[PDB]
DNA sequence: TAATTCTGTCCAGA
DNA sequence: TCTGGACAGAATTACTGGT
DNA sequence: ACCAGTTTTTTTTTTTTTT
């Protein structure tokens, strides 16, 4: 059926059951001007919540400025303000997903929305309470896929009200005594705000660190499973949401071998060029340059340190942090960029060269080298390593954001740059106004993606046919097979709860004397009480890796002690939705994940990307644009490499303006 | 109450000595027979606590008191020192009880009069605040009236306020304020009393006034001979105590004193804390003041100051020289951190070597990227030199006047005479500890002396812009001059007899105990030890007192791993209406994610121990030793632990009571007696949660037995109280010492620990220097602990802690038939490495080690590297100095001493006292292999098996055998005592000494012998050109100077040397000669360059080989050619 | 001025 | 009081052994 | 080579005296 995603395949709601269980009303201001209705929506909802027993309310179509209100079956909406139009409504009148959102908002009371507490942090001294980290569950339309619905699992934090006037006047949320849920209250001494805008609280997408089900329950996906359980608990079969599976056509995996070969190919190309290191900081910590050189040394690349940039060489300019400068005049980086206008060089802050532990950071060095190689390829306008063939006769374009930060930049025309492959050389130019007008006309309804908003995306264009291709982040998240993983983790949890009698271990030693696990089991038993059954924690040193160890653990499973098992094998395929590069030509969706085996703790969901195009069938060469493991450092990318090169070119031209 | 009461006393009548008494006494008799009286000694006594250790110590003390009484009738200060005040008080009370209650053959040993006399000879010396608050208002009024000081309104008002407060100061805050006020008042009052007694108005003390003063000042009883036994803490012992005349420092007067130290190993940390407190001094200001004031004040022609000015004359000379060379008159201007152990370790925070330049027009000295390190190093040496001279001057001032009141008088008089009052404090705190230095001539930081960190210390200098005037910088320097081991060795060298009474007194850790390797090397026979027979006697006594096996007591040891599923089930039962154990731990137990894994492990181990304990039917009293207090700050975990304890008590049907906040403060306020009361009166089990620190020495966990509640589990294990029968031992943590007195004190503590590990051989010089660098830049506590964990010293300290805990838990003779020891599995590997002799291990520790079931080899490599590095850097510095004129007088002697030592003793049987850094322990007896660039990094050297194919240091590689066989050189060597062959001993000269010194010295001596056989003669090179040429050759018939240089393979600077020699001494002839080689190659002549020329146009003659190495024939033809060339002029 | 990709606050707007 | 869209912040750029 | 379990520094409480 294919990998799972948060995109909703179907929502099943028994409208008759809802009508038998709840009452629904439609609300909108009566007679008030559309310019003033916003000024009184500030109170409308609060007045509705002050009216009586209102479960929840949901905004409708923006053009209507109306609300759908949910109340118990026997209750009736009564607003003292006569300037409001009110109308009893049946559940069948609402959009299915809007009614689903209303029902979701009502789960906390049936048992602003639904929040699951996942993690709490005690406040510093002189304060009391917790900073609550929760996973919010809510539906949201998918603008990229014709207003299909997605199930969001965003993290959102709560803090005590005690910890400005706006903060004081916010929904005074409250945490449950059980601590399972967080819900709005009048005097609940909680606000939905963290300490800073910094230090953003995050919740793991998946967590199977030690195949621990309890730790799995505290990830976003574990909360999703718990929400699916709570939905049935609250409404049984009357309400259900089915997540859609993306049809699978091609799913390339990425082993460490492929990436390593790609990167040895990459580093070899840089060994043929000269590299220089500079430092323009005031209090010159030359140890930064020494560390950079030593990191480059481990990659066998001829590098040297110079006090000034050298034209024609690959220079790395260690520069002071911009935040310490109030204007561009104080920045040495821009000052030297304005001067050295025709040379490839890269910059980085000194502090980035070491990790939190203080050890040198080699990812920084490798990313610097790869960026230098990409910039050199742009400068020479030729590839220095093998890039798979892209579509023929195509032209790439990339709008560039002006420096103005005013809101009117949203609609302003932008400078547009283009690149093209002729023979072996890459041609880079700024798109002429006639070309941009033709492109805008050809894109039709999709022009808004390239010429409107701050989110202006690059486009592949075919002048000889007018065809185009835009690569859009849909916002849909790809999920592993979390139901099956949860079942396996629960099975392991039940099995590991029972201590193994020594009799079974003695029997295994007797039955398989050739097994080499016995060398370990005899030692373990000798270091244990002959009367007490062994808890699973004693076998932890016996990894489920060798054939004999696998046989031993399988034999224990037959005895009823399910302790260890294979979870991330390709045969199972649980974590396919977060590995390698997945692409579907017919429907033009793709996503990228990790390489090799899934790490036990995955902190993010790979988004599903939608290629919007005019072809009857997308050209095959488009797939080739993603087989590049250095655009995204040592990982499969979701951006075509021509766009990476064009972005680098556009960045270079900034100081030539 | 007088000495006459003992006239009829039988001093030969004594209680039947126990084996411990004999073990204490007979080593001292042997020491007196070997080292003689008034020698001083250190006698560690690994007595297990609980088994008569305190009684034996106090009995020995009482026997010494009786010996003093006997000597007084026929015709010495006794100290009992321990870290804790309550321990001191308990020891004094126990001594009084022993005096009152001792019986011999059924009758009281001492009559009431004798008892009173003996109890009057014992003194307790608490801190000044407690000393004042212990005095009754009558005593203070009597003292004030007797000294007519009550007429002073300030003193009277303050005393009235103190008296008023003392009557109702029950509130802890009011009590603290009262303590501070009492301390300050005591300080002021004693200052006034001492001032009054110093002057011509000295008050005669007698009758009630004398008794009142003695009650106020027990040091007065010590001074006037009324008492000679003092009970005081180590802090008070180091600080000294006041008498009516001045403050008395025991350290300065240890000749003949007996010093009983309880918990000897613990005193290392106390002494280190005391040492690390000394203030940071601005070196620039110090040297400027010294030079200016030495210029200002010159002399005084009085008898008192005879032999004083000559002590400072060298200091005057060097102060003027240093001021001129570095232009100290100029202001210093451009934080920078410099660290140095004064010997082979020199770390700086700056990435670029900072240098000092002088601008005369600016009238400033500029620090920019003369090295800065050299400036501070020279200034520090002068500053220490000045303080050392004061110590000598003060001593001489006494001999002129003829050591406590006169000592301060001498310090004040000398400082006033030289106008250096600003250094009076520095001098006092220098003399208190460093002034006890007996190894003054034992180490001048010279290679010819006995070099060690423990009597060298370390220096730490901060360079920063001066506050209030940023145009200048100040070099604030803090330093140690000795380590706690150095202080102990100096105490023993001063004549003190020290009884170190502590189980694990020889723990084999330099961080948590004195460096006993250094103490052995430093003391020799003075470091006493128990023979195998004495240790066997002690073991037999302990077994008789703790006969476990014969009485059927079973020690059940259980090592526990982290139990995640068990803890998960417990957490899920606690708050059953929850979902995730991780959430329960995070939300309800309040544990952050960064510590969740660690908390899970240690909490699970603790709860498994508690479950096993409650499951057992008979055991009643469990003690849990964690590294953290489960007090109110962790109440959330205490609630869960209480839930688990209640669950298991209900499951196994036995009442259990938990004591969570068992803590030093809880022990003071609530008292440990509550647990004993509960055990004595309440049926069921008891679980006590404490820590290794909380259960320190002196805390007695016993409880009174009530046989109705004990069932039949108790068995008397001796040939009514019982103790802990179950224990959980968490792995000791935070094993690196730290000081919180100040930031600089903590830095000194950390650097002392690092340098102590390097000195002991636990760290290679590379690792030690890297750790010092990381510490200087400000490494984290956790990284310091990671560095420490790599050493075996860490494992030794952990084993010491575990042994101390288990020993302290075993203080009775009533044992339960089963004793449960639960141990964190992290201790299994550490305890499995225990390999010391188990003769003195406690039964619990023996069981721990058996259930688990510092390599000299590692130390040999590290010490070889350390000695080679020290030799390399010391020789480099010495040669550089020899290439400077003024310092030639002493450096020449040092150079000659080193060369003579190496020639005379290429290899030695025993670790030398002096020249100890010239050798390394070869591990191969008389030879060894090594690799390393002698001109490169000294940290890169490797030795012995690590380099089988490396260069070799042996008698063969220097060709001594082919040199001294059939030649004139053998009579030379035999006459001068040089070694004709290498004795195959363990200690061999380091690679640097072998290559850079010994092999050149052999050539020099051989050349001198061979040429003197042909009527030549030599004189020492003048200091101006010393060490640039071997010797100056004198021969009949030639008036021109002749210079000789015996160095192989140019070991272009030769032309510069020739020019420098000639420009001063005029035209001269030079001889270049290799002692060994082959005659096959012709003699050559040269003219101030490597290009040769005709004989008569040449001033340099090269003899390629004076001696044929094939058979050791003398190349007489070369000698004749040399003579002819000399005579030709 | 590490880069890419995903995402948590946050704020105006309908 | 809803809600979705920008806009900076945070994590990830593995490891190692068995086959 | 490849594929899937393993995995990651260390983890405080305590003391005396003189100012
Ligand atoms: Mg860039």
């Amino acid at each position: 059926q294919g990998p799972l995603s948060t995109l909703i395949e179907q929502i099943s709601i028994d409208t008759d059951w809802v009508d038998r269980s709840f009452a629904i009303y439609c609300v909108s201001y009566k007679g008030i001007d559309f310019s003033e209705r916003p000024k009184r929506l500030v109170t409308l909802a609060s007045e509705t919540y002050k009216s009586g027993s209102v479960y929840c309310l949901v905004k409708g179509a923006n053009k209507e400025a109306c609300y759908w209100v949910l109340l118990p079956k026997d209750s009736k909406l009564d607003l003292k303000d006569t300037s409001l139009a009110i109308k009893p409504s049946s559940a069948a009148e609402l959009p299915t997903w809007q009614l689903a959102r209303l029902l979701i908002k009502a789960i906390p009371k049936v048992l602003e929305g639904l929040y699951y507490l996942v993690k709490s942090k005690k406040l510093p001294k002189d304060h009391s309470g917790y900073e609550l980290t929760t996973v919010e569950i809510d539906l949201a339309p998918c603008a990229a896929l014709g207003f299909k619905q997605t199930l969001s699992m965003g993290t959102k934090t709560f803090s005590p009200l005690s910890w400005q006037k706006k903060a004081r006047f916010a929904t005074r949320y409250q945490l449950d005594d059980v601590g399972k849920l967080v819900s709005k209250s009048i005097k609940g001494d909680y606000i939905k705000k963290p300490l800073y805008s910094n230090a953003k609280n995050r919740i793991q997408a998946i967590d199977i660190t030690k195949e621990s089900y309890s730790g799995f329950q505290l990830s976003k996906v574990g909360i999703l499973e718990q929400f699916m359980q709570d939905l049935k608990q609250a409404y049984g079969d009357s309400v259900s949401v089915k997540l859609q599976r993306i049809p699978g056509e091609k799913h390339r995996f990425v082993s460490d071998t492929i990436v390593k070969n790609h990167y040895v190919g990459l580093f070899d190309a840089l060994k043929e060029h000269r590299l220089v290191i500079c430092d323009l900081t005031e209090n010159q910590d030359t140890d930064a340059a020494l560390t950079l050189l030593h990191g480059i040394e481990h990659l066998d690349i001829n590098a040297e340190i110079a006090e000034v940039p050298i034209r024609g060489a690959l220079n790395i300019l260690i520069v002071g942090n911009k935040d310490t400068y109030k204007s561009d005049e104080e920045d040495p980086y821009q000052v030297y960029r304005k001067k050295y206008q025709d040379t490839v060089f890269q910059s980085c802050y000194p502090e980035r060269l070491w990790n939190r532990q203080g050890q040198p950071n080699r990812h920084v060095v490798e990313v610097l080298l790869k960026e230098l190689l990409i910039k050199l390829e742009v400068h020479t306008r030729k590839h220095l390593i093998e890039y798979p063939s892209g579509p023929e006769r195509c032209v790439y374009y990339m709008p560039q954001r002006p420096k103005d930060e005013s809101s009117e930049v949203r609609d302003e025309p932008w400078p547009v740059y283009a690149s093209k492959l002729v023979g072996d050389e890459w041609q880079y130019t700024q798109a002429t106004q006639e070309e941009l007008e033709d492109i805008e006309l050809d894109l039709g309804n999709d022009k808004r993606h390239v010429f409107h908003g701050f989110e202006r995306s690059p486009v592949i264009y075919w002048p000889e046919t007018g065809d185009y291709a835009i690569f859009i982040d849909t916002g849909i998240q790809m999920l592993p097979e979390f139901e099956a993983v949860a079942e396996r983790l629960r099975e392991l949890k039940e099995g590991r709860s029972q201590d193994v009698p020594i009799a079974l271990l003695a029997q295994f030693i007797e039955e398989n004397p050739e097994s080499k696990v016995i060398n370990k089991l005899r030692a373990i038993l000798s270091e244990w009480d002959d009367v007490a059954p062994l808890p699973f924690d004693e076998f932890s040193t016996i990894a489920y890796k060798s054939s004999d160890e696998k046989q031993f653990y399988d034999w224990l499973r037959e005895q009823g002690f399910f302790l260890k098992t294979s979870i991330r094998g390709q045969s199972e395929g649980f974590f396919n939705a977060s590995l390698g590069f997945f692409y579907n030509r017919e429907q033009g969706m793709y996503f990228a994940g990790g390489k090799g085996s899934p790490q036990s703790k995955i902190e993010t969901f790979s988004h599903l990307y939608l290629i919007k195009h005019s072809f009857d069938a997308l050209p095959e060469e488009v797939e080739n644009l993603f087989d590049v493991y250095h655009l995204r450092h040592r990982l499969p990318t979701v951006t075509p490499y021509p766009f990476k090169h064009l972005r680098e070119y556009v960045e270079m031209q900034r100081f030539r303006s | 109450v007088s000495i006459e009461e003992f006239t009829h006393f039988d001093f030969q009548l004594v209680p039947e000595p126990s084996p411990l008494d004999l073990v204490i006494t007979e080593p001292l008799k042997n020491h007196i027979e070997v080292n003689g009286v008034k020698s001083g000694a250190l006698l560690p006594l690994p007595f297990q606590t609980g088994i008569g250790k305190t009684y034996t110590a106090l009995n020995f003390l009482l026997q010494q008191m009786l010996e003093q009484v006997r000597s007084e009738l026929k015709e010495r200060l006794l100290y009992y020192v321990t870290d804790s005040v309550d321990n001191v008080v308990s020891a004094k009370a126990d001594l009084l009880k022993l005096i009152e209650k001792q019986t011999v053959k059924g009758e009281p040993r001492f009559t009431l009069e004798q008892q009173e006399y003996l109890k009057a000879q014992i003194v307790h010396l608490p801190n000044q605040s407690e000393q004042l608050l212990q005095c009754s208002d009558a005593v203070l009024n009597d003292v004030l009236i007797g000294f007519n000081l009550n007429a002073e309104r300030d003193v009277q008002a303050e005393w009235s306020a103190i008296s008023g407060l003392r009557r109702h100061a029950s509130n802890p805050e009011v009590k603290i304020s009262l303590n501070r006020q009492a301390g300050y008042f005591y300080r002021n009052l004693i200052d006034r009393l001492q001032k009054k007694q110093k002057g011509a108005d000295r008050v005669l003390l007698s009758g009630s006034l004398l008794a009142s003063v003695e009650t106020l000042l027990p040091g007065e009883k010590i001074r006037n001979g009324s008492a000679h036994v003092a009970f005081l803490t180590t802090s008070k012992f180091l600080k000294g105590f006041h008498n009516t005349r001045s403050r008395y420092s025991p350290l300065r007067d240890l000749s003949g004193a007996v010093l009983i130290i309880d918990e000897i190993d613990k005193q290392n940390q106390v002494i280190l804390s005391e040492l690390c407190k000394q203030q940071a001094q601005d070196l620039i200001w110090a040297i400027r003041t010294l030079r200016a004031n030495f210029r200002d004040h010159q002399l005084e022609s009085s008898p008192r100051y005879d032999k004083i000015e000559d002590l400072f004359e060298p200091l005057r000379e060097r102060l003027e020289e240093f001021g001129t060379n570095w232009n100290l008159a100029f202001a210093f201007n451009t934080p920078v951190r410099l660290f140095s152990d004064r010997s082979f370790t020199h770390v700086s925070s700056a990435t670029h070597k900072l240098s000092l330049k002088s601008d005369f027009l600016r009238r400033k000295n500029l620090i920019f990227s003369g090295l800065l390190t050299r400036f501070v190093n020279e200034a520090d040496v002068i500053y220490q030199w000045f303080l050392g001279t004061m110590r000598k001057a003060v001593f001489q001032y006494w001999e002129n006047v003829r050591l406590e009141g006169t000592f301060q008088e001498a310090v004040q008089s000398l400082l006033t005479h030289f106008n250096l009052q600003e250094f009076e404090s520095a001098v006092y705190e220098s003399f208190d500890t460093r002034g006890l230095r007996q190894s003054a001539g034992g180490k001048a930081n010279k290679l010819s002396s006995s070099k060690s960190y423990h009597h060298t210390g370390l220096k730490l200098v901060e360079v920063a812009h001066n506050q209030g005037t940023r145009d200048t910088v100040n070099c604030k320097a803090s330093f140690l001059n000795t380590s706690p081991s150095g202080v102990l060795a100096d105490m023993v060298d001063a004549g003190a007899v020290i009884l170190g009474i502590s189980a694990t007194a020889r723990a084999d850790t330099v961080i948590h105990n004195f460096d006993f390797k250094y103490l052995n090397e430093r003391l020799g026979n003075k470091l006493l030890s128990l023979s195998r027979e004495q240790k066997q006697r002690v073991n037999n006594y302990y077994h008789s007192r703790r006969n476990y096996k014969d009485n059927g007591v079973v020690l059940t040891v259980k090592y526990l791993n982290s139990r995640d599923a068990f803890l998960d089930a417990l957490l899920e039962e606690y708050k059953p209406e929850a979902r995730s154990s991780h959430f329960i731990l995070n939300h309800y137990l309040g544990i952050a994610e960064s510590e969740q894994a660690f908390v899970r492990s240690w909490l699970s181990k603790l709860l498994a121990s508690i479950k096993a304990f409650i499951s057992s039917p008979d055991n009643r009293y469990m003690l849990s030793l964690l590294n953290r207090t489960l007090d109110t700050t962790r109440q959330n975990i205490n609630d869960f632990i209480q839930f688990c304890c209640d669950k298991w008590a209900k499951e196994f049907n036995v009442k259990t009571k938990t004591f969570f906040g068992v803590n030093a403060d809880w022990m003071r306020l609530v008292g440990y007696d509550e647990i004993s009361k509960h055990l004595n009166t309440e049926l069921g089990k008891v679980v006590v949660f404490s820590t290794y620190a909380s259960m320190g020495a002196g805390k007695n966990p016993d409880y009174a037995v009530n046989l109705a509640l004990e069932g039949e589990s108790l068995i008397s294990v001796a040939d009514l109280r019982s103790d802990i029968d179950s224990i959980y031992l968490e792995k000791p943590t935070q094993l690196l010492l730290s000081d919180d007195y100040s930031h600089t004190a903590n830095q000194l503590c950390q650097f002392h620990q690092i340098l102590s590990l390097q000195e002991n051989g636990e760290l290679s010089p590379k690792s030690a220097e890297n750790w010092c660098r990381q510490q200087l830049m400000g490494m984290s506590r956790e990284r310091s602990l990671q560095q420490y964990h790599q050493t075996s010293d860490y494992q030794s300290a952990v084993r010491k802690y575990i042994e101390q805990a288990v020993g302290r838990a075993g203080r009775t003779s009533l044992k339960r038939k089963q004793i449960l020891l639960f141990v964190d599995s992290g201790l299994k590997e550490i305890l499995a490495e225990e390999s010391r002799d188990p003769s003195l291990f406690s039964h619990e520790y023996v069981a721990l080690v058996n259930k688990a079931k510092d390599r000299a080899v590692r130390r040999l490599f590290n010490l070889a590297q350390r000695n080679n590095k020290d030799g390399m850097l010391s020789i480099k510095a010495l040669v550089h100095r020899l290439h400077n004129q003024p310092a030639s007088k002493s450096d020449i002697q040092e150079w000659q001493d080193i060369r003579t030592q190496l020639l005379r003793y290429p290899t030695v049987a025993f670790q030398p006292e002096r020249f100890n850094r010239l050798y390394l322990q070869s591990m191969t007896k008389g030879y060894y292999r090594y690799q390393g660039n002698l001109d490169g990094d000294p940290n890169s050297f490797e030795f012995f098996d690590r380099v089988p194919y490396g260069d070799m240091v042996s008698e063969e590689d220097c060709s001594l055998a082919t040199l001294v066989q059939n030649q004139y050189v053998r009579p030379w060597f035999e006459r001068k005592g040089f070694a004709c062959s290498w004795q195959k001993e363990a200690n061999v000269m380091t690679p640097i000494m072998f290559t850079n010194i010994y092999k050149g010295a052999l050539g020099e001596q051989a050349v001198e012998a061979v040429l003197t056989a042909f009527d030549f003669t030599f004189e020492e090179v003048p200091n101006s050109i010393y060490e640039r040429f071997d010797n100056r050759v004198i021969f009949a018939g030639i008036e021109q100077p002749i210079w000789l240089d015996s160095k192989y393979w140019k070991h272009e600077g030769y032309s510069s040397k020739i020019a420098l020699v000639e420009e001063e001494f005029g035209p001269s002839k030079f001889i270049y000669v290799n002692a060994l080689g082959d005659t096959s190659k012709p003699i050559r002549y040269l003219n101030s360059c490597f290009v040769e020329t005709s004989p008569q146009l040449a001033k340099v003659i090269e003899i390629p080989a004076l001696i044929d190495d094939s058979n050791a024939d003398t190349n007489r033809t070369a000698v004749q050619e040399l003579i002819k060339w000399l005579h030709h002029s």
